[PDB]
């Protein structure tokens, strides 16, 4: 009778993180841990890099 | 120091080497407790087919199974008389924590 | 200044008839990861495969 | 002003509604402790940010 | 004479790799009884023990 829901999986939040980098002390190589601590941690470490 | 690792993950690569010069240099003694292995028993003349750097012992998923090797030199026969003199040392780091 | 350990069944009931194990699949046990209940559903189907 | 308007509106509307997505469901052992006292069992393939 | 190491291992020939056993490592283990959901299982995990 109504479509009043819209059906996301994987929903985007109204804020997010940004990050500036000082290129001459970042490190272009993505960080790599285990992988399963990877499949976790690793968006956070390599934006936090 | 008896240093005792329970847990790798985390562990920049350059702490791990400068763990494993500390080994070497200053004679630490590295237990390392997160290790799941399963040992084969080699008699001497087999040798070690299989080998394993410091950095995979250090760096390897903590899930993963390693297979380390570890000789049985009991049946190795006396040099002869007059084997040359030997200036090296033959050295070694992998022990086995329980039987 | 306690002892932790495990006690069969079997030490404190003199009723035979109900007792069919022992400490043995309790320390089994142990050594398995924790087990989401869809894992516990692929454990059975791969048994059965 | 604007902005901030489309920005209050575009929530007004956010009729969006979750269902689970894709979601790992990791192996214990394989984990990390630090990372184990964290996970509630699974957990979704994309992660975020925290 | 001049045997090195007599062992007593699980008999491969009984616990067949037709139930999925191998034996080869030493110890028995198995490709895919419990498992993480959602991912491969990955190599040489000591979850097959």
């Amino acid at each position: 009778l109504s479509d009043d829901f819209k059906q996301i999986s994987d929903p985007k939040g109204y804020l997010t993180y940004s990050v500036k980098y000082e290129d001459q002390f970042t490190k272009k190589d993505k960080l790599r841990a285990s992988e399963a601590d990877d499949r976790i941690v690793g968006p956070t470490v390599n934006l936090f890099k | 120091v008896h240093m005792t690792i329970n847990e790798r993950a985390g562990m920049s690569k350059l702490v791990a080497d400068n763990i494993i010069a500390s080994v070497i240099k200053s004679n630490w003694v590295v237990d390392i407790l997160d290790i799941e292995y399963t040992a084969e028993v080699m008699t001497p003349s087999e040798g070690y087919t299989q080998h394993v750097d410091a950095e995979s012992i250090m760096t390897a998923p903590k899930g993963k199974l390693f297979h380390l090797q570890f000789m049985d030199g009991l049946l190795r026969p006396e040099p002869s008389a007059f084997d040359p003199p030997a200036s090296g040392e033959d050295m070694r780091l992998i022990y086995p924590l329980q039987p | 200044r306690y002892h932790e350990s495990v006690l069969e069944i079997a030490d404190i009931f003199d009723q035979a008839d109900f007792i069919q194990t022992s400490d043995a699949v309790r320390q089994l046990r142990a050594l398995m990861p924790t087990l989401s209940t869809s894992q516990i559903r692929h454990a059975i189907e791969r048994i059965a495969q | 002003v604007s902005g901030l308007l489309m920005v209050l509106f575009k929530v007004m509307t956010d009729n969006r509604l979750v269902i689970v997505g894709e979601t790992t469901t990791p192996m214990s052992n394989t984990l990390s402790t630090v990372v184990n006292n964290v996970l509630r069992t699974t957990y979704h393939n994309n992660v975020g940010v925290n | 004479y001049g045997a090195a190491v007599v062992n007593i291992d699980l008999n491969r020939d009984f616990f067949d790799t037709a139930t999925g056993i191998d034996l080869t490592k030493g110890i028995p283990l198995v490709q895919d009884l419990l498992v993480p959901i959602g991912v491969t299982a990955g190599a040489e995990q000591s979850a097959e023990y």
